[PDB]
This record gives structure tokens, C-alpha cells and sequence, in this order.
């Protein structure tokens, strides 16, 4: 009776550290990653765009 | 001298822009296929642990079928 | 206040908005509602030779004190200028710079994803070994 | 200077959202809001959003805080109300990261 | 060039991800985690003692829903549910 008690807690550690395998990882992902090649193809226009946002105060 | 260490220390300028343009293109590509490695691992691993949780139902189906 | 543009901006107008956008496509209130179009090595070398003189000046104006400092100091003053020359040249080389690193960050970023889900997998399929091999 | 132009001014007026006390002074109007006149005027100016229009935008909230006040028309005071404390919540970490 | 890619997707997203009421006023995969509830409660109730008359049970999504039967226009099913097991 002892050995089988200890090889259902066995069972039970591994099943844990599947269920936290399971909440660590995925279809978001990858459409974050779709709209993101979205987002990079421009450059250019951020480059001679995006210095004139430094030197501006509000608007009065 | 902190002057001298500063302009010393500065990332190396170059007078043409074509090589900071092409870094940049080659930096998206690279962007680009990691993201799909990325997804690819995600799969496999997915699987994985689809094989592992088969595994304990089946342990669960045997303390199941045992005790009561 | 508000543009007088807005005076021009009735549901009516704008129920008679798209046949005229396919009229025109082949003057009015109209033509308010429609948006209007849009209108038409490298200095680091030379810095330290600027620097080398701005101090070469310097000791000028500190033995110049007498009335004629005056004169020295107008030179002095074109130095500076100078200065800022180069560093607008550094204006947007640098920000195309920052670029580039940004994107390499990216890149790193998104192998370690990966990297950190792959050695907890690993882990967890050593360990279900371990109980295997105390049975039979 | 001479004449001003269409783009010019509806540019002005839209970089004019910017200011949180104008488009108080904005909002706290009874004339402007009997007729669909400024609502449909707020909409149209949403083509600042998009290129090559955005490439002339000097401060980038006055476009967005035209898209929540274009949110928040299609759906009295109180709102109007509760809008500007957050706002002002928001502002000076803006400006520290300004200069 | 962060603002500078805001302003190329429309907007500034940093104000209403940062402003509280600001952002007051701008599922396939929540399905697989009420089956994960019943492996961990499956082998605790399958190492215990279960009584005779409860050995026939149903396990329903989320939940083990066992029956016995008496009267009253209906029969004596529970549901039961829960989340320890150390």
C-alpha cells in the first residue's frame, strides 16, 4: 500500500509542472507578429519626420 | 580631456548613408525570420506537451480504474 | 472660434457628397467637404582642430587684459559658431543610429522568448525519465 | 504675411486640440452642438491621421484626442467634465521628457 | 521615434495604456482550462476511499456530477468542484 501512495504522488508533481508548462506558452502571438511586418514594410519618413518632435512646448 | 574621451568615444561615423539605410533593411529581415522561427518552436513545443498530458490521463484512468 | 468651414457641414451636403466625388472624379460647399491637397574621415577630424583653437583663443583674451580685448573676443565668437556647425551635421546620422540599435534589440528579444519556454521543456521530460527507471 | 490658405488653417485647428483648455473652451459651448455641423467637422479632420498628411503633424496628441473626442460624440456636462482632470494627470511627464 | 511609430498607427497609445480614465472612455482557449480542474481532482478522488454507493459518477465539463436515486420528482445528483489536494 505504501510504494503505491508514493508513486500516485509522483503522477501528481508531474501533472503539476505540465499544467504550469501549459499557462508559460500563442495564436496572439503571432498575429502581433503579423501586424508587426505590418508595421515595419517606413523608415524614411520616421527619420525626417521624427526629428522635428524634439524641439516641441503645448500649443497656446 | 573629458572632451577629447567623448569625441574618442563616439560610434564610428561614417560620410556616406547608404551603409546606416542597408543596416537598417538587413535589421528587418532578420526581424522577419526569427519571428517565423519563433512560431515554428512555439508548434513543436505545443506538441509536446500534448504527448505528456496523454501520458497522465493515462495514469489517471489507471489510480481511476484501481482504487474505488 | 471655429473655422467658418464648418458652416458647410450639413447631413444634406454630405448625403450629396459621394456623387460628387464620382462626378468630380471624371467651386461649391462641396469642395469644402472634400480635404485640400497638400502642399510642395568625416568633421571629427576638424572638431579637435576647432577645439585645439578654441583655447589657443582663450589664452589671447586672458592676456589681452587694456581696451583691445574687444577685437579678440569677436574671434572667439565665430569659433563657437563653428562648433555648432558640426554637431547639426551630427543631427540625424545619429538618429538613424538609434535605429539600428532598437531593431538589433528586437532581435535579441525575440530569440530569448524562445530560449526561456525551450530549457523549462527540456526539464520536465528529464524528470519523468528519473521516475522510469524505479519500477521495473 | 499675405493670405493664409484651407490647409493652413484647418492644420492650425487641428494642431489647436492640443491645448486641454481650448478644447475645454471648445466643449463648453451651447450653439455649436444644436446642429450636426461640428461633430461632422471633428470626423472629417480625421485625414490628418493619414499619409502624407501625418508627415505635417507637429504634436502628436491633438490627433488622438480628436479620435476619443470622435469616439465619444457618436454615443452633458459631466463628461465633459471628467475628461480634463486625467488629462491633466497625464501632461507635465509629457513636458519633463519634452526639453 | 517611439511617438514617431505611434503617429504612423494612428494615435499615441502610451496615453490611454498609462491614463486610468482615459482608457475608461477610449475563445477557444478559456475553454481548455476548466478540463485541466478535473485531471488534478480525478486522481485525489481516485486514490481515496469513495463509498459504495458513489462509485458511479459522471465527469462533466469542470466538474464531477454524480447521481443516486430517490424521489421528490428528482433524483439525488450533486455536482462537486473544488481546487486543494496536498
Amino acid at each position: 500500500d505504501k510504494d503505491s501512495e508514493e508513486l500516485d504522488s509522483k503522477t501528481r508533481k508531474i501533472l503539476e509542472i505540465l499544467n504550469e508548462c501549459h499557462d508559460e506558452l500563442x495564436x496572439x502571438x503571432x498575429x502581433x507578429x503579423x501586424x508587426x511586418x505590418x508595421x515595419x514594410x517606413n523608415s524614411t519618413e520616421l527619420l525626417d519626420y521624427a526629428t522635428k518632435l524634439s524641439k516641441f512646448i503645448w500649443p497656446a | 580631456r573629458q572632451i577629447n574621451k567623448l569625441i574618442d568615444s563616439l560610434p564610428g561615423v561614417d560620410v556616406s548613408a547608404e551603409e546606416q539605410l542597408r543596416k537598417i533593411d538587413m535589421l528587418q529581415k532578420k526581424l522577419v525570420e526569427v519571428e517565423d522561427e519563433k512560431i515554428e518552436a512555439i508548434k513543436k513545443k505545443e506538441k509536446l506537451l500534448r504527448h505528456v498530458d496523454s501520458l497522465i490521463e493515462d495514469f489517471v484512468d489507471g489510480i481511476a480504474n484501481s482504487k474505488k | 472660434t471655429s473655422p467658418s468651414y464648418v458652416k458647410f457641414f450639413t447631413q444634406s451636403n454630405l448625403e450629396k457628397l459621394p456623387k460628387y466625388k464620382e462626378k468630380k472624379a471624371a467651386t461649391c460647399a462641396l469642395d469644402y467637404l472634400i480635404p485640400p491637397p497638400m502642399p510642395k574621415q568625416y568633421k571629427i577630424q576638424e572638431l579637435r582642430k576647432l577645439l585645439k583653437s578654441l583655447l589657443l583663443n582663450y589664452l589671447e583674451l586672458i592676456g589681452v587684459l587694456p581696451d583691445m580685448y574687444e577685437r579678440k573676443v569677436e574671434n572667439i565668437r565665430t569659433i563657437l559658431v563653428n562648433i555648432h556647425h558640426l554637431l547639426n551635421e551630427y543631427r540625424p546620422h545619429q538618429s538613424r543610429e538609434s535605429l539600428i540599435m532598437l531593431l538589433e534589440e528586437q532581435l535579441e528579444y525575440k530569440r530569448g522568448e524562445i530560449r526561456e519556454i525551450e530549457q523549462v521543456c527540456k526539464q520536465v521530460h528529464d524528470k519523468l525519465t528519473s521516475i522510469q527507471d524505479t519500477l521495473r | 504675411n499675405p493670405l493664409p490658405t484651407r490647409f493652413e488653417v484647418e492644420l492650425e485647428f487641428i494642431q489647436s486640440l492640443a491645448n486641454i483648455q481650448y478644447v475645454t473652451y471648445l466643449l463648453t459651448q451651447q450653439q455649436i452642438w444644436k446642429s450636426p455641423n461640428f461633430k461632422n467637422y471633428l470626423k472629417y479632420l480625421e485625414y490628418w491621421c493619414n499619409p502624407p498628411y501625418s508627415q505635417c503633424i507637429v504634436y502628436p496628441n491633438c490627433l488622438f484626442i480628436l479620435k476619443l473626442l470622435n469616439g465619444f460624440m457618436e454615443s452633458x456636462x459631466x463628461x465633459x467634465x471628467x475628461x480634463x482632470x486625467x488629462x491633466x494627470x497625464x501632461x507635465x511627464x509629457x513636458x519633463x521628457x519634452x526639453x | 521615434l517611439v511617438t514617431a511609430l505611434e503617429v504612423l498607427s494612428l494615435g499615441r497609445p502610451n496615453l490611454p495604456t498609462h491614463n486610468f480614465k482615459l482608457s475608461g472612455v477610449s475563445i477557444g482557449l478559456i475553454l481548455q482550462r476548466l478540463k485541466d480542474l478535473n485531471l488534478t481532482v480525478s486522481i485525489k478522488i481516485a486514490l481515496m476511499n469513495i463509498p459504495k454507493p458513489l462509485n458511479s459518477y459522471h465527469i462533466k465539463n469542470g466538474r464531477i456530477y454524480f447521481t443516486v436515486p430517490n424521489e421528490f420528482e428528482i433524483q439525488l445528483s450533486t455536482v462537486n468542484r473544488q481546487s486543494p489536494l496536498f
